[PDB]
């Protein structure tokens, strides 16, 4: 019952149980019908929290693995755990990504929905990239670039420069440039122009998303200052 | 006007004229004199010190709050929680990261830049008159020797040299001019502060003869051993320290050039940080 | 003198007269006018606002640093890192502990006590003019409506009522006297601040008619619903809030009595963690 | 290899992965040999963190269950999740408790070790009590009382009043009185006398456990002030 599955999802969220939360919204999405946008947001929160817990564990242990340059035994132990954490992290990304390919992107009927799910697809391939090594990696990076790019094209054409979603896409796509493709200048100019373009049209801000747009603009500018360091 | 009517201030503990922790619209610091009969020299001292503080409003100058005359001459300022830079560096040997040390340098410079910009020479800058307020904000205090530059070389007259020797510039020690103080003498003191910051120790630690240090520094024989800077000290800082410490006062940089150089020392420095990854919009709530 | 010679100030971003983040011996806040031709009324406004700030030196008053005339009329003050109380309470809904909320009350009172002690009535105290600087220190700002009590009652002249309605005392709204402002009107505003602090919401949330609120508050029909205080709010605070909010201005306490209360409110109060048990070493 | 299993355990701990951490130390304890006391502490940290995550989730959802007084549907949903969380929480407590009955209490050779493991047994039965309803509950409460009591008896006889472990036992046993047996006066006098007795013998504090003893004394006094409210 999509409305039960959704009500439990918010219960899961208040209890800080994001894997339960993510399981509810997963099965909602699987009912094959277009997600509402309170629904869409519930799915995005769940999986961002579920995947983010693994990303953060990965980074801690990956770091231990590098600070133990043999120390072979500690380094072997760290490597093994890293790879165990990776495989949780890949299952999570593949889960999301198959939801995107199978239901959410095909059912997206409005432009804002397509930019949102294509960004998300850019995001989950980027999390797979953070963690890919070798043969896998170029393919994975290409897919992330391609989703962001498509999203970026639609959002430039359809949305106001201060729209939270267009701003967030520019934020994440610029992060992809800097962090995954090691191209800081491209990252800086993508973020600079998204910032300047939103300053040029502050009249387009609305009461109900004012807050998010404003926060993302600040995050754009903070990365820039970090990247120019 | 900043005269606090008698009775309002509530003097408490002691710390180190003489300084007490008191009460006047919250915790304050009270620096009143213990001389029942204020000589007209102690009087002009007070008048002058108040005169200087009155012109300061800046987050790195310790906040003057008002003065009292009635019971005993006193200066009221903000209270500080947390220790002096002296205390951190030489007592509890706080293990600051180099980015923090640079920042303390930077703020100290910021406060000094502000004073010089209004023509105040502090004349007693050291590591005991620099407070790390709440461990986060440098407040420069003790303006007991502070003075304002007179347009006319006919007011210096005669003042008996006083101050801590480790921070006194050679020209000040020598005391050959009518007025050997300058913005540059303050810079030299700040130079010694850089020394404490980049080395962890006071200068001349092998010498314990007070008069010898006065004599050897004034003469040019003695000067800080810059080799004692810790290895994580950015080369730009070592250079900047050696420049503030130049014996020929005119060769020393002033505070904008000091604040302009410090701003760049932290610009291209080795620091960690960096984050902001798809900061979960979370347009829920 | 506090006039900053032209050229020294370096205006940057904007925030909300109009306020910019600038540069003058470090980060500062710059509040200059955008009117190329300053009317003599905007001029006396400026002269007056500077006049008031000049008399303030206290850790809970936002630090006036100097003013400029040349480029545009402007007031320079310390820069603040961190948000307004408004922003914490109604935007990012910061989950302050009750001891912190009491402390914010206490500091805000401390700054107000200091102003009234030098005869300054702020006249625009709210949750947007109270900054939690470095999240630890309340700095009261925006002295654009501040005024000094004149010993004579024939120098009040006339002034068009301005200000945010949610913090305006009924007597101020009614605007029947030559001068309806008093230390007590400031207290009432602080009363509404207690309300935001102890409840988490602005008053009159069911009413969205601006003129209706002005009319119903001025008339006595409308007043804050004190039942909306959160359950962890010390009874002494609820009482103190209701007292600051009294309709009959003279029935309101002044700031020493406010600090005398809040001074003992947190003095004989219990800030514990209940659960305690045994935490891992 | 007890020393491998222990080295991974500290790795788990730094990565904030307390279920892995708890799994290492479990298998250590199972090697049947007396735990060292760095070991003992690693086991206690792991399971305190593992069980505490469930206790905290239980409390959130138990609360939702009470604030939804029908609201039958929400209350049914909350009940179900509560009970799912309970059963994780019981498995964890039983796991620990069988380690205590089977290895740690039987192998405890010094008085301080027995007080530590008997307190721990008081603790895990108390966590089961927090959560028991009806028939189970008196038995479970009796066992908690009995372990604490035995511990309390040994610690009064063998340990200095400022010993961290004796102080902690008094802290937890007093919490058991107040929270499980709803006897505040008994709880207050147990905590008051443990505090006063440690003040009487401050000379017994030593350099290396000074800190913990001092913190527990503060916690004793904070509960007292809370309980006298």
């Amino acid at each position: 019952d999509k409305n039960e599955l959704v009500q439990k999802a918010k219960l899961a969220e208040q209890a800080e149980r994001y894997d339960d939360m993510a399981a509810c919204m997963k099965s909602v999405t699987e009912q094959g019908a277009e997600l509402s946008n309170e629904e869409r947001n519930l799915l995005s929160v769940a999986y961002k929290n579920v995947v983010g817990a693994r990303r953060s564990s990965w980074r801690v242990v990956s770091s231990i693995e590098q600070k133990t340059e043999g120390a072979e035994k500690k380094q072997q132990m760290a490597r093994e755990y890293r790879e165990k954490i990776e495989t949780e992290l890949r299952d999570i990304c593949n889960d999301v990504l198959s939801l995107l390919e199978k239901f959410l992107i095909p059912n997206a009927s409005q432009a804002e929905s397509k930019v949102f799910y294509l960004k998300m697809k850019g995001d989950y391939y980027r999390y797979l990239a953070e963690v890919a090594a070798g043969d896998d990696k170029k393919g994975i990076v290409d897919q992330s670039q391609q989703a962001y790019q498509e999203a970026f094209e639609i959002s430039k054409k359809e949305m106001q420069p201060t729209h939270p979603i267009r701003l967030g896409l520019a934020l994440n796509f610029s992060v992809f440039y800097y962090e995954i493709l090691n191209s800081p200048e491209k990252a800086c100019s993508l973020a600079k122009t998204a910032f300047d373009e939103a300053i040029a049209e502050l009249d387009t801000l609305s009461e109900e998303s004012y807050k998010d747009s404003t926060l993302i603009m600040q995050l754009l500018r903070d990365n820039l200052t970090l990247w120019t360091s | 006007d900043w005269e606090i009517p008698d009775g309002q201030i509530t003097v408490g503990q002691r710390i180190g004229g003489t300084v007490y922790k008191g009460k006047w619209h919250g915790d304050v610091a009270v620096k009143m004199l213990n001389v029942t009969a204020p000589t007209p020299q102690q009087l002009q001292a007070f008048k002058n010190e108040v005169g200087v503080l009155r012109k300061t409003r800046h987050v790195n100058i310790l906040l003057f709050m008002g003065y009292s005359t009635k019971p005993q001459l006193a200066i009221v300022t903000q209270w500080c929680e947390g220790s002096s830079l002296y205390h951190h560096l030489h007592i509890i040997e706080t293990k600051f990261e180099m980015i923090k040390l640079i920042d303390i340098a930077r703020q100290t410079a910021q406060g000094m830049d502000y004073l010089h910009a209004k023509s105040i020479i502090h004349r007693d800058l050291k590591s005991n008159n620099i407070f790390l307020h709440e461990d986060l904000t440098v407040k420069i205090g003790d303006f007991g020797l502070a003075t304002v530059k007179s347009r006319w070389s006919g007011s210096h007259q005669f003042e008996q040299l006083s101050g801590s020797i480790l921070w006194m510039a050679p020209e000040v020690i020598r005391m050959q001019d009518k007025n050997p103080y300058s913005f540059q003498s303050d810079v030299y003191a700040f130079g010694i502060v850089l020394y404490e910051l980049m080395t962890g120790q006071l200068p001349y630690s092998n010498i314990n003869n007070r008069d010898q240090i006065i004599f050897m520094v004034g003469r040019g024989y003695l000067s800080p051993d810059l080799s004692k800077v810790r290895s994580n000290c950015p080369k730009a800082m070592k250079r900047l320290m050696a420049e503030c410490l130049k014996k020929k006062r005119d060769e020393r940089p002033l505070f904008p050039q000091i604040l302009a150089s410090i701003e760049l020392l932290a610009r291209s420095l080795p620091k960690i940080h960096r984050s902001a990854s798809e900061p979960s919009l979370n347009r829920a709530g």
